C-alpha cells in the first residue's frame, strides 16, 4: 500500500507504461500516420466523368 | 471464479484464497465479489470494457 | 497540508487527525503523506493535472 504510491508519485509507472507500450510502435499507422505523398492520378479516380 | 454450490474459487483466486500462493502481481481486476476473500492495494492502472 | 517544520495539519485532514470530524466525503486527492495519518478507500473518480 505504501509502495505502489511511491511508484505513482515518481512516475515509474509512466516510464514502464511508455517502455512497454509506446517505445514498441511497430505496425503501420502510428509511425507512418504523419508522412506525406504528393500524388499520381490514375484512371480509377476519374471514371464517372 | 467461484464454483456454483460449493464456492470453489479456481484459477488465480483460489491460489490466494486456499493458502497456495503468497502474492499475485498480475492483471487482476478489483470487483465486488473478490474483496470478501482476498485484499487489494490501491489501483495502479485504469481501464474499461 | 502539513505546516513547515512543525507537522501540524491544517484544513480538513487535521479535522480527521485531531478527532474533530468523523468522515470526509470531499474532493480529496490521494497523495503519499496523507496515507500515513488517515485511511482512504478505493478511488471513485480519476483525474489529472
Ligand atoms: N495512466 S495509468 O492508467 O497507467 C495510471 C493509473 C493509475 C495510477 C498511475 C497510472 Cl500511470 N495511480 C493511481 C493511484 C494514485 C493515486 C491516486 C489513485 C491511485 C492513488 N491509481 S490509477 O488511477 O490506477
Ligand atoms: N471515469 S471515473 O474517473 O469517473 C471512475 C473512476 C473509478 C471508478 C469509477 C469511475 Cl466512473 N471506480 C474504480 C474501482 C471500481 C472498481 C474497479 C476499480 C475500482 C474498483 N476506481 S476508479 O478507477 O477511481
Amino acid at each position: 500500500n505504501l509502495a505502489v504510491l511511491k511508484l505513482s508519485e515518481q512516475g515509474v509507472l509512466d516510464k514502464l507504461k511508455n517502455k512497454w507500450w509506446y517505445d514498441k510502435g511497430e505496425c503501420g499507422a502510428k509511425d507512418s500516420g504523419s508522412k506525406e505523398k504528393t500524388s499520381a492520378l490514375s484512371l480509377s479516380n476519374v471514371a464517372g466523368v | 471464479a467461484r464454483d456454483a454450490d460449493t464456492k470453489i474459487w479456481n484459477g488465480m483466486v483460489g491460489e490466494l484464497v486456499y493458502g497456495k500462493a503468497d502474492i499475485a502481481i498480475a492483471p487482476l481486476t478489483i470487483t465486488l465479489v473478490r474483496e470478501e476473500v482476498i485484499d487489494f492495494s490501491k489501483p495502479f492502472m485504469s481501464l474499461g470494457i
